[PDB]
């Protein structure tokens, strides 16, 4: 009896600085109006192999909203390199919105990250301690990841 | 003035030397296979052992997948071929990095292939000609201008259009390619402008429809998006009207060139 | 309904490198003696993006000009490469020839042109700045859009 449809993302200001703040242009559609309902949360699961290292790095209360089709940007600072660690800091990593109803998760938007250095001499031979600064975020756009779970609205 | 309408009048319907080619271009990699450290792009790229490549690579490319491509005959003509080549090149640049030693060694294996190329212009010239006969007419280059003018200035120019501008994509939108069994809209029709598809209106005018038309289908006459797609779909229309004096003239000619070296 | 019919136009200088002038051998007919003369123009289409960046090469002003078969000749000086966007540079645009009488512009012939490199080089991996002295214009063996506009 699904209530909330997400219709499409849009990764923009992409590749950029590492530092820039992610920017997600969301968009979906719902059947009946709502009560003050929706959750959408941006996750930076920096850490290939471990949940205790990732941040959540915005929370957004959407709602109450009238039934139909709805777009928006969701603006989200970027994660915060002191809780990323090392050898973790140049590859892939991964971004989520997710999207919540009433307590519920009810869909994932992955998107792989790749986090290199834009600069000539530098990608050659990484530094020991990684200069964020230097470094650049290419997200995936192409390629979305998407999971959409089954609940109980 | 006269009528003059959105349709054309004109309608053309009509050793393969692509073997001949299919051919050197294998004998062509050949010599690829056959040079100093060049093994790492031998095949598709082993998903186990470079366990984050195929994350960082949209459009994979080896020198087998390569020979495969080339029996299943997919390349045209030299040029074809050789923008896979550079493919190569381009993705080994993004995962390893540009100075360094693989992508300056996939390179060469370009390198010598188009000092091969030099070295076998006089029939390569000959043999793409007997194959897609309008490739330097002069009336394909300039209807294909046209018709990608039409799209990027005046069919991608329209308020809420941007839902057209890129295929709607599957993992987003589960249903729609259920719904759609034939999808089309503006970048995939630029694409085919490019690699020079349309040689009347006939021809574009179907995949322009399909927009319209697979919109009908999939979001219903009265919805909001048909209407963008009401919208784009005419913006073309009166423009081809607008154009169809010189249009016609040109498809003609595209026509004639066709039939001529054809019997000749 | 017209006062000035064009008969012929005639490339006499192409395929040319970019920075060579233009020649045209305009051939027209006029069915009336005219009290002014007539103004042609050549107009460069920069980018087909807009026409903010397109420009004009030459004006010249045939007259006092009378009934009769004319054959002329125009010349005009490449456009200036620095006012050419990055991306409609190298490949293909538009040159217009253009006849205005007593002020009114009266015919727009527009011819499709392209402009290409020639070794198979700057060709193969096209330079991020676009370079011209090794560029050639090759004008197109097709139709040219004539728009008789309908006022005179």
């Amino acid at each position: 009896m699904a209530k909330v449809q997400v219709n499409n993302v849009v990764v923009l200001d992409n590749p950029s600085p590492f530092y820039n703040p992610f920017q997600f242009e969301i968009t979906f559609e719902c059947i009946e109006d709502l009560s003050e309902d929706l959750e959408w949360k941006i996750i930076y699961v920096g850490s290939a192999e471990s949940e205790e290292y990732d941040q959540v790095l915005d929370s957004v209360l959407v709602g109450p909203v009238p039934a139909g089709r709805h777009m928006f940007v969701f603006q989200a600072d970027a994660p915060n390199p002191g809780l990323i660690p090392d050898a973790d800091a140049v590859g892939v990593t991964v971004v989520l919105i997710t999207c919540t109803y009433r307590g519920q998760e009810f869909i994932r938007v992955g998107y792989y990250v790749n986090n290199e250095y834009t600069e000539t001499e530098l990608r050659e031979n990484p530094p020991v301690k990684p200069d964020f600064s230097k470094l650049q975020r290419n997200i995936l756009a192409s390629n979305p990841r998407v999971t959409r779970f089954h609940i109980n609205w | 003035k006269k009528k003059r309408r959105v349709g054309t009048t004109v309608h053309c319907d009509y050793t393969d030397p692509m073997v001949t080619l299919s051919s050197i271009l294998e004998s062509i990699i050949n010599d690829m296979r056959d040079l100093p450290n060049t093994y790492p792009f031998h095949t598709p790229v082993n998903a186990k052992v470079v366990k984050d490549y195929y994350k960082i690579i949209t459009r994979p490319m080896d020198l087998q997948t390569l020979r495969e491509n080339v029996r299943k005959r997919l390349y045209p003509s030299r040029e074809e071929f050789r923008e896979h080549l550079e493919l190569i090149v381009k993705n080994s640049a993004t995962y390893n990095g540009p100075k360094h030693s693989l992508t300056q060694i996939s390179q060469s294996m370009l390198d010598l292939c188009d000092e091969k190329l030099k070295e076998k212009e006089d029939k390569l010239a000959r043999l793409e000609k007997a194959i897609n006969p309008l490739l330097d007419d002069d009336d394909q280059v300039a209807f294909s201008f046209i018709l990608d003018n039409i799209v990027t200035q005046k069919m991608m120019a329209v308020p809420d259009s941007w839902p057209f501008h890129h295929p709607v994509n599957k993992k987003f939108v589960p249903d729609y390619y259920k719904v759609i069994v034939n999808p089309m809209d503006l970048e995939t029709i630029r694409k085919n402008i490019s690699k020079h598809k349309y040689q009347s209106r006939e021809s574009f005018l179907d995949d322009v429809n399909l927009i319209l038309a697979n919109s009908v289908k999939y979001n219903g006459p009265e919805s909001q998006y048909t209407k963008t797609a009401q919208e784009i779909v005419n913006v073309c229309y009166q423009t081809l009207t607008e154009y169809d004096e010189h249009l016609t003239q040109l498809e003609k000619d595209i026509c004639t060139a066709k039939e001529a070296a054809l019997e000749e």
